[PDB]
This record gives structure tokens, C-alpha cells and sequence, in this order.
């Protein structure tokens, strides 16, 4: 069970999230919703997420990241929540 | 070698015999030919770019088990959803089985 | 006699043509089920059997079909909307039947 | 295969970022998928089931819900909502 920090919380809520406390599974779900809805992934290599002009970029602190790098993604997410 | 001409047909090889399938693809699009299933056969897949545009996928198969075998190849591009799903791995059960 | 969750990531021996049974608890009312992700050297059947006295048990019956080092991988998964929706647009397919003599 | 979506379907496609009046079928299917994903209209446990009775999608398909597994039904409902160019 985790508590998203304000910027991450704002992202999740922009795609339907209601609460303030989540499981990691839920956070990952809404993050996926967010990326898919704003179509941030590259068309030809769909593991590449471009976010340099998106709040997700500010949040993660990157211009882009690859979905293949699982540990990195978990790390970037963990930096932006408090483990309740 | 076999090609798209041989799609949806049946061939007969001997156990241990090799055959080559050659299919055009263009991985610069993000698509590639991948093996979807391969009963009775072992296989290798290699892309060779057309040096003279895309290129050719070489799928070498070998009869590894006597009987009615089959290989299915798909020209596909992994979707974002498929990548993202792997961040939440499903529980798996694995059993090595030595058949005598 | 039968393998269960505790036999995960082990090695067993069976005779070609011998049957063995894997039993795993599952709850398909959630939409998840145990399915064969991959195998080699084996044939199989999967059956759900409700607990008669939540959920039930998946019985995965394997049979050794080719001599050698075989393997079975089962996954407890639920097909996603994205997966169903993708199937409305089929990918180019090459199919070859091969009679091995 | 180029198509011009009728007004309800066009309103749906534009609500998820489409900006044209003419589309390929590939595009129509993509945006319709985006729409269902974004609004999470599918059932959580059986994700091929789409509930749309209180949705614009239900109006244009004329159903309370449908299954994504019924491919020909889906294509039929989509086709009734466009004209091929
Ligand atoms: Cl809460
Ligand atoms: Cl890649
Ligand atoms: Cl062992
Ligand atoms: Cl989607
Ligand atoms: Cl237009
Ligand atoms: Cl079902
Ligand atoms: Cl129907």
C-alpha cells in the first residue's frame, strides 16, 4: 500500500483514479492508462515512452524511458510515493 | 527453400532433415516475423537485410519428432499494452520433466 | 502422487506415455485461470474442478510424449481488454504443416 | 479502405484526439479501442465485455453491452456507423 506524492497523484487522477492510497498494482495500472491515453509511447517501438514535453517527464526526471527496464521504472515510481 | 507460396500447405520431411522458410519483412517498421508455435520441429530465425527495402527472414526448421508437426509464424509488432503488462508479472508454475 | 505449488521449479521423471497430475488452486470467478504458457516433450489437458465443500483447483494432466528433457510452464493470467481488442485486427500469418517421417 | 464516420461515431473518435473526417478502418478501430480503454468501459473480470448502456458508445451501437469476442457483430455495428469512400 502506497501514497502517491502530489504530482504522481495528479497524473493518476487525470485518468480516473479516485483515492489517495493505492497498491503498486493500481499505480501501475493508472500509469499505463495515462501513457496509453496521451499516446506517449513510440509507434514503431512501443516500449519507448517519450515524455520530455509531458508532466510524466518532469515527474520521472527523464526525456524518455523504456518499458523493458523494469527495475528503473519501479525505482522512478518509488521515488514519487510514500510507502504507507 | 520454402516461401509465402507454400503458405497453408503440408510437406513431408524425415526426422533430422532440415528445411528453410524465407519470408520478406521490414523490421525498420517495428514489425518482425516471430514463431508463434512449433510442434514436432526445432527452429532458428535470422533476419538478413536486402543488400541489393526490408529483407528476408530465414526460418530454418528441423524435424525433431516423428509425426504430424507444424509451425506457425506471425508478422507482428509488440504493443505498448503487452510491454506494460509485464511490469505486473503473472504467477507462474514451472516443471522440468525428464521423459524416458 | 500429484504435484502441487510446492513442486514449482523442480525436476521430475516420467515414462514416455505415462500420465502425471499437477493440481493448483485457482479462483476463476476473478477472471484468472491457469493456462499452459509453453511446453516441450509433453501433451496436456487442463480442467477446473470446483471445491465441493472459495474457488477450486486446476488439474493439469501431463503425458510424456517424447523422450528427452521436457518442460511445462503454466501461468495464472487474465486476458486483458487490450489483448481481446488487438484480436479484431489479425496479424499476417504463415502456417506450415510438416509430416515428420 | 477509407471511411467517413457518421456523426455519433465521429464525436466519439474526436473525443479521444482524432481530428479528421475521413479515416482508415485501422484508425477507426484504434480510436474506438482508445475510447473504451480511457473510460474503462470493459468489465474487470471478463475484459472482453464492454458495458455502454449509459454511454455514447451504447447509443451508436444500439446495445446495452457487447463482447469483443464477437468479431463479426463488432464490425457490423461499426459499419452501420460509417460510409466507405
Ligand atoms: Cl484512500
Ligand atoms: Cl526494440
Ligand atoms: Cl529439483
Ligand atoms: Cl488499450
Ligand atoms: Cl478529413
Ligand atoms: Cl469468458
Ligand atoms: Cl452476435
Amino acid at each position: 500500500l502506497v501514497r502517491p506524492k502530489p504530482l504522481l497523484l495528479k497524473l493518476l487522477k487525470s485518468v480516473g483514479a479516485q483515492k489517495d492510497t493505492y497498491t503498486m498494482k493500481e499505480v501501475l495500472f493508472y500509469l499505463g492508462q495515462y501513457i496509453m491515453t496521451k499516446r506517449l509511447y513510440d509507434e514503431k517501438q512501443q516500449h519507448i515512452v517519450y515524455c520530455s514535453n509531458d508532466l510524466l517527464g518532469d515527474l520521472f526526471g527523464v526525456p524518455s524511458f523504456s518499458v523493458k527496464e523494469h527495475r528503473k521504472i519501479y525505482t522512478m515510481i518509488y521515488r514519487n510515493l510514500v510507502v504507507v | 527453400s520454402l516461401t509465402e507460396d507454400n503458405n497453408n500447405t503440408t510437406i513431408t520431411i524425415a526426422k533430422g532433415e532440415n528445411k528453410e522458410i524465407i519470408l520478406h519483412g521490414n523490421p525498420t517498421t517495428g514489425y518482425s516475423w516471430v514463431v508463434d508455435s512449433s510442434e514436432g520441429l526445432s527452429n532458428t530465425v535470422e533476419y538478413v537485410a536486402d543488400q541489393h527495402s526490408g529483407g528476408k527472414y530465414h526460418i530454418k526448421i528441423t524435424g525433431t519428432q516423428t509425426g504430424e508437426g507444424k509451425i506457425v509464424l506471425v508478422y507482428r509488432r509488440t504493443s505498448f499494452a503487452e510491454y506494460w503488462n509485464l511490469l505486473s508479472p503473472d504467477r507462474t508454475f514451472t516443471l522440468k520433466v525428464n521423459v524416458q
